[PDB]
RNA sequence: AGCGCCGUGGCGCAGUGGAAGCGCGCAGGGCUCAUAACCCUGAUGUCCUCGGAUCGAAACCGAGCGGCGCUACCA
């Protein structure tokens, strides 16, 4: 299992191993965009990102902590 | 127009069915293949060694169809902790017209004494040569301390190879030298994968194989190719556990005992507790026979710590309620058999992994737990188990005292610390309880790369006694 | 003495000689039709018959995979809107690789029992037993 | 094998007791020069198959299904 994915722009699906206010910082830097880390009412994990940026995001969790990339599947929307 | 199911009922009752075993039969008479003790009970245990991810419950399924579990959620792919059972019976065609290598028929637990030949044109039936249990031991790098157990409790060997892989990998080389370590030299060597393979690379493999197997202990050992999906060639392997490997010596002189590697509580959850039954204790008897309704203590048992740190030890005296052995409820045990007893011990005390390599004597007898015991140990020279890129398989060091190191004395897994060095002895203190009948079969190993890795053999010479508290 | 195991072997051989002269491949391309409005798939019990599975598991899986839940009809599946045709061919494929083709070996006639309350997968050719229900 | 949950409108969440729910989506329309933002309107269901008490049940109860989660392989 283990599903992470993005959908027009939110990241749902986030392993834990690395703080998610850290994930805020090494976010919002680079991509100059808003982002909200907002907890639903229990789904997994919700960051926010502002204008469509789903390859910018691939390449971040390239960088910072993705490990398998292949489950992250690309949503059409 | 009868259903399958009434087809074998009408097999199963023209093959004799499965006459009861007798109340009060004569025992100085009773032999491993009389036809009493053959019928219901397991005279011989076989054990499987390997390489991790290779495949030893699917031959042991193949040879017998009774399934191993394979539980625990996350044990129910990688490895599992507990050991194996199966229950095969050998059965062999009357017919001499029929070719010896596919007269071997080995059948599962439930079968008559006699079923009919699945071969195309020989009306001839089969008769039953011997009944064998099958202990399935872990092979991965972790745990050692069941399969050095289970070893123990073994008697006949089944090695697996697979050839794809690397030709000399080191765990079933770290198997068998643990077998050599405890008095076992039937070993019958099986190549796992023969289908995917060339002509040519499979007696490359037979070659380095048959290289590997030349300085060891075992020297006359044979090597049969085997399928574990396909199911082929079982009665090939039949056939050579009933020529290579005879009946251990194993009559009725010497005193029972009980070697208990696995503990079984049977509480079925959504009955109400009303109708229940007693808890039971997995254990191979190699000495000894047990009758039902017997006072039995368990010699280690109840460990416990006083406020002064001391290490109080209370037999667990029980009475045996049942004694289940293959398929059914049996009168009496043969020793060379995995049994379990059922008797009224607290079914918590059989839950998890209490009894897990405890010794236990029958009413009758006086076991002797050892909090210090002195042991004559024999080393090796290069560590098994290790796969050095090019550079001198490690050299096992000398001992040094006072280092957790794990004595496998038989089934009791321990952590002893060393108070002496010596050429050949050793003063072992166990924190756990462990207890000496008469010899006992021990394997050595240490804490060299994190896990525990096999380093020699061990022979307990001496020990202090600690006196039951009754 | 190694003289009783390559007689062994060479049996091996020739029965596998026998058995799989080739050394699966009988999963046919799929066939959807779109009229339009309508995308009809009249391939599923051939392929149910062509895998070995309950007609049923595979419906049930085919909704449980997306928002949909057709119309079955007789040996073929409904559905009323626009989709295309190599989806189901990723979808088998995938289907193949979890449940169809067992991990362990290459074969197709592997299966789905029920020995607790879940669905329990079974193999064919040996028996292995896991627990492929998700 | 039992016990603690679930039965979608594409989805998340709600009351279940007089009869389709809110929001996230989607489409369309309004705003504006225009876009975004904002504002209005829709169409997506056996809220899982079968029965009971009941003028009436999506619920109140079950005689079971399909999936979850705790015990732990429950000779
Ligand atoms: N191709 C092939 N696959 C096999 C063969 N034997 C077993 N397997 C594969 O191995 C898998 C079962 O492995 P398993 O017996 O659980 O491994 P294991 O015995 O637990 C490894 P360990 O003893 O170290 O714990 C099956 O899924 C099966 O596909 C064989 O002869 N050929
Ligand atoms: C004690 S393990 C051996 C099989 C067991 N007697 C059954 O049940
Ligand atoms: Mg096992
Ligand atoms: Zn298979």
């Amino acid at each position: 299992s283990n599903y992470i994915h993005i959908r027009i722009t939110t990241v749902q699906g986030v392993p834990e191993e690395y703080d998610l206010k850290r994930i805020l910082k090494v976010l919002k830097k680079d991509f100059a965009c808003n982002g909200n880390i907002v907890k639903d009412p229990e789904m997994g994990e919700i960051i926010q990102l502002q204008g469509d940026q789903r390859a910018k995001v691939c390449e971040f969790m390239i960088s910072q902590l993705g490990l398998q990339k292949k489950n992250i599947k690309i949503h059409g929307f | 127009g009868e259903t399958e199911e009434e087809k074998r009922k009408r097999e199963f009752e023209e093959g004799g069915g499965l006459p009861e075993q007798p109340l009060n039969p004569d025992f100085s008479k009773l032999n491993p293949l009389s036809a009493e003790i053959i019928n219901r009970q397991a005279t011989i245990n076989i054990g499987t060694i390997g390489h991790v991810a290779h495949g030893k419950s699917t031959v042991v399924r193949a040879i017998s169809g009774v399934q191993t579990v394979r539980f625990k959620d996350e044990l129910e792919r990688n490895i599992t902790i507990k050991l194996g059972y199966a229950n095969a019976k050998i059965y062999k065609c009357q017919e001499p017209t029929c070719p010896e290598p596919d007269c071997y028929r080995s059948f599962k637990s439930d079968k008559e004494i006699s079923p009919k030949c699945q071969r195309p044109g020989c009306p001839g039936r089969y008769k039953l040569v011997r009944h064998v249990s099958f202990v399935d031991c872990p092979g991965h790098d972790i745990l050692m301390s069941t399969m050095l157990s289970g070893a123990a409790v073994m008697d006949a060997a089944l090695l697996l190879i697979a050839g794809n892989e690397s030709c000399p990998q080191p765990q079933t080389s770290e198997h068998l030298a643990a077998i050599e370590i405890m008095k076992l030299k039937h070993v019958i060597i099986l190549q796992n994968k023969v289908d995917l393979m060339r002509e040519e690379s499979a007696l490359e493999h037979q070659k380095s194989i048959l290289k590997f197997i030349r300085g060891t202990i075992a020297d006359g050992a044979p090597i049969v190719p085997i399928s574990a999906q396909l199911k082929y060639n079982i009665d090939a392997v039949n056939e050579f556990i009933v020529k290579t490997i005879p009946v251990p010596p194993r009559d009725f002189m010497i005193s029972p005992r009980l070697i208990v590697i696995r503990s079984f509580d049977v509480n079925k959850p959504g009955a109400e507790i009303e109708d229940l039954k007693g808890g039971v204790a997995g254990g191979s008897i190699l000495n000894g026979v047990f009758k039902l309704g017997d006072e039995i203590e368990i010699r280690p048992g109840i460990v416990t710590k006083d406020d002064k740190g001391k290490i109080q030890c209370k037999p667990i005296f029980s009475n045996i309620v049942s004694l289940f052995a293959e398929q059914n409820d049996l009168k009496f045990a043969v020793p060379g058999g995995l049994i379990g007893v059922g008797t009224k011990v607290d079914p918590t005390l059989c839950r998890a992994d209490r009894l897990v390599g405890q010794v236990v004597g029958a009413k009758g007898h006086l076991p002797n737990i050892y909090t210090d015991i002195e042991i004559n140990y024999f080393l090796l020279r290069r560590l098994l188990g290790v796969k050095t890129d090019g550079q001198k398989q490690a050299k096992v060091r000398k001992l040094e005292p006072n280092e957790v190191l794990m004595v496998n004395i038989g089934s009791t897994a321990t952590g002893a610390r060393v108070v002496a060095v010596k050429a050949d002895m050793a003063r072992l203190q166990l924190t756990s309880p462990a207890c000496t009948e008469i010899n006992e079969k021990i394997a050595l190993s240490r804490r060299i790369e994190k896990h525990w890795r096999l380093i020699g053999w061990a022979t307990i010479k001496k020990g202090t006694t600690l006196e039951p508290i009754a | 003495v190694g003289l009783p195991y390559s007689e062994l072997l060479s049996r091996f051989f020739n029965i596998l000689r026998t058995n799989n002269p080739e050394l699966k491949f009988r999963i046919p391309p799929p066939v959807c039709l779109r009229d339009g409005k309508k995308t009809i798939f009249s391939n599923i019990q051939d392929i149910a018959e062509k895998l070995h599975r309950s007609p049923e598991h595979l419906i049930q899986y085919l909704f449980a995979e997306l928002g949909t839940s057709g119309s079955v009809d007789g040996k073929r599946l409904v559905i009323k809107g626009k989709f295309q045709s190599k989806q189901m061919e990723n979808v088998l494929r995938r289907y193949i690789l979890e449940y169809v083709t067992c991990k362990t070996c290459k074969s197709i006639n592997t299966e789905l029992k029920r020995e607790n309350r879940l669905f329990f997968m079974v193999c064919k050719s040996c028996g292995s037993t896991r627990s492929v229900s998700s």
